């Protein structure tokens, strides 16, 4: 069970680390967690499949990219299902029965 | 005493406290101003700086 | 055009000679033609790159 | 085909039926020197009960690819037939003198001497007939049980997916608790299993999957509807076709009774935690190597290639799911691919909207795609509205000649 642990404990690390930064280099974190980059890659993967951690990685410029965006616009999306609603029922008036 | 890395407790205090009225005036800064601010430029003013943050404290 | 148009919507930098290859129209200064012609009648929103026979396409 | 030949358990008890006649003469039709007696062994020296006509066709073809038994086969046939009147005589008794428990025997074994002597529609109908033998829900469990067994070899899966319902509905929802397993034997596991099995077999992979995972190891002593370590082939294969990463890690990571079925092959083990980990080079390799293997069996057949290709995709997308700019050299050294193929992949799986990227092919390379939602809300808003400015338009025109009542005399 050693190997479960030694890989939580890195986990929280990195979310405790990765938190107030927006756009963050990768051997920045190797080197804070004391592990080769390849690791750091994989845990990153890993934490981002398993919704535990809200970002992306940049691969070309070895950069991990935080979500300090999305804001409340989910008033457009309720904008969105409005439009298709009066698409069908523009259909429902005009075919009504003539 | 000395907080490990050859600082004292007071100018440890102060640091923070100089960074954290120094947010209050600034909308943003670069960690060289930072450094050239309240000393320390760039080894441990980033540190000090990141963990601040994620504590609520700024 | 609804070749390349449909292209466009896959890619962001693509050869002039792969475009040629893509939508058979055997030739890159033909391909090059045909986009500088959509490009100026306003269908599509592309860039030509001569150093490299590139296209680029930017959407905003 | 670089490691073979480490497989001999299965040629004891593999399978029961012309199905594995027909692919074990596959195997050797291809492989140099094979097509031998040796081959035929697990083709003809497996034949068993009235196994003589298809015998004497199937036996035909081997003959014209590597005689015909007339003096034993009239004698076993023609014998398994004075047996059918001798048979059917006494079973004729027992049901015109009323003896319940001698008819429904009559029904059982008269099925049984159907499969025994080449009868299959009135064996059907003998099974339909067993609603006559109205003892209870337990003869209600054995008759379901029967005419699943046999619509397997029937080749119908309507039927099994109905009775299989019928038969987990009938006795209130499993008798609710399942009075304690019945007999401390759990018939749940034999009905999930065969409707697992239906399923599949009717292109429903996931459906079956949904079933087919929760069995019992320890309830599986019936190995002639399906092998434990076919349950576990299906079981790996088809949900990792089909399940998605949460799902996965569910019902098949943390799940522990089937945990001993990977255990009876470490390849679909291997398989499965090689796509969980983030390693697709080697899960690829694996997957391809076994691929012959699981082509070998027909009743995967018409299942395996196309779930593959599913699979691939699947994994596809999970290599971009943390990525916001990938290098594809690296995704096309991963997933054991040149530069061209895998853009070309890219291309048609962004093209159907699977994956939200775009490729540059001046330095290599996936970026991601964001969408900005004002914008498109915005255009196709105004779409919408002239849409339906036209369609008015349209209609307007329309009543006015609808009230001139204009047409073609």
């Amino acid at each position: 069970h050693i190997e479960e642990l030694l890989r939580n404990i890195r986990t929280q690390v990195l979310i405790k680390l990765i938190k107030p930064y927006t756009r963050i280099h990768i051997p920045f974190i190797s080197k804070e967690l004391n592990i080769d980059v390849a690791d750091v890659e994989s845990l990153l993967v890993q934490c981002i499949l398993d919704n535990t951690i809200h970002g992306r990685i940049d691969q070309v410029n070895q950069l991990l990219e935080l979500d300090h965006q999305k804001r409340g616009g989910a008033r457009y999306t309720a904008l969105d299902k409005w439009t298709n609603q009066l698409n069908s029922l523009n259909q429902a008036v005009v075919s009504k029965l003539a | 005493a000395t907080t490990a890395d050859g600082s004292s407790i007071l100018d440890r205090a102060v640091i923070e406290h100089n960074l954290l009225s120094a947010s209050k005036l600034y909308n943003n800064i670069t960690f060289e101003e930072l450094g050239a601010l309240l000393e320390i430029p760039a080894a441990k003013a980033e540190k000090i700086a990141s963990q601040m943050i994620t504590e609520g404290r700024m | 055009k609804k070749n390349i148009q449909r292209l466009t919507k896959t890619f962001l930098t693509l050869s002039l000679q792969d475009m040629a290859s893509r939508v058979q129209l055997s030739g890159p200064q033909e391909a090059e033609k045909y986009v500088l012609h959509m490009i100026e009648d306003g269908e599509i929103f592309a860039s030509i790159n001569q150093k490299d026979g590139m296209v680029s396409f930017h959407d905003n | 085909v670089e490691n073979p030949s480490l497989d001999l358990e299965q040629y004891a008890a593999s399978y029961s039926g012309l199905m594995r006649i027909e692919r074990l003469q596959f195997i050797a039709d291809h492989c140099p020197t094979l097509r031998v007696e040796a081959l035929k062994m697990a083709l003809s020296f497996v034949q068993r009960t009235f196994n003589v006509d298809m015998y004497e066709e199937i036996h035909r073809k081997l003959s014209e690819a590597t005689a015909l038994d007339t003096a034993w086969v009239e004698a076993t046939r023609k014998k398994a037939l004075l047996k059918l009147e001798k048979l059917d005589t006494d079973l004729k008794n027992y049901k015109g003198n009323s003896i319940k428990e001698s008819i429904r025997r009559g029904h059982d074994d008269l099925g049984d001497h159907y499969l025994d002597c080449g009868d299959l529609s009135n064996a059907l109908k003998c099974y339909s007939r067993a609603r006559d033998y109205c003892t209870s829900a337990k003869h209600v469990i054995n008759m379901c049980l029967n005419v699943i067994k046999v619509s397997v070899y029937l080749q119908n899966w309507s039927h099994v997916l109905s009775y299989v319902s019928k038969a987990e509905s009938t006795p209130e929802i499993a008798e609710q608790r399942g009075e304690r397993d019945s007999q401390t034997q759990a018939i749940l596991t034999k009905l999930k299993c065969a409707a697992g099995l239906a399923e599949l077999a009717a292109r429903k992979y996931k459906q079956a999957a949904k079933c087919l995972l929760l069995a019992s190891f320890d309830h599986c002593d019936f190995p002639e509807l399906l092998s434990p370590s076919n349950v576990a082939i299906y079981g790996g294969l088809c949900a990792l076709a089909t399940f998605d990463r949460q799902e996965l890690q569910r019902n098949v990571i943390s799940s522990s009774s089937f945990k001993l079925f990977l255990e009876l092959e470490p390849q679909v083990r291997d398989i499965i935690f090689k796509f969980y980990e983030s390693k697709y080079a080697s899960c690829l390799k694996m997957l391809d190597e076994m691929k012959d293997n699981l082509l070998l069996d027909m009743y995967l057949a018409p299942h395996v290639r196309t779930l593959y290709t599913q699979i691939r995709n699947r994994a596809l997308i999970q290599y971009f799911s943390p990525y916001v700019s990938a290098d594809m050299h690296r995704m096309a050294a991963a997933f054991n691919t040149t530069v061209a193929a895998l853009e070309d992949e890219l291309t048609q799986l962004i093209l159907e909207g699977l994956i939200s990227a775009r490729v540059d092919s001046h330095s290599k390379i996936l970026y991601a795609r964001d969408v900005d939602q004002r914008s498109t809300t915005f255009e196709k808003s105004l779409l919408m509205g002239k849409e339906f400015q036209r369609r008015a338009k349209a209609m307007m025109l329309r009543a006015a000649v609808l009230r001139n009542q204009i047409h073609v005399k």
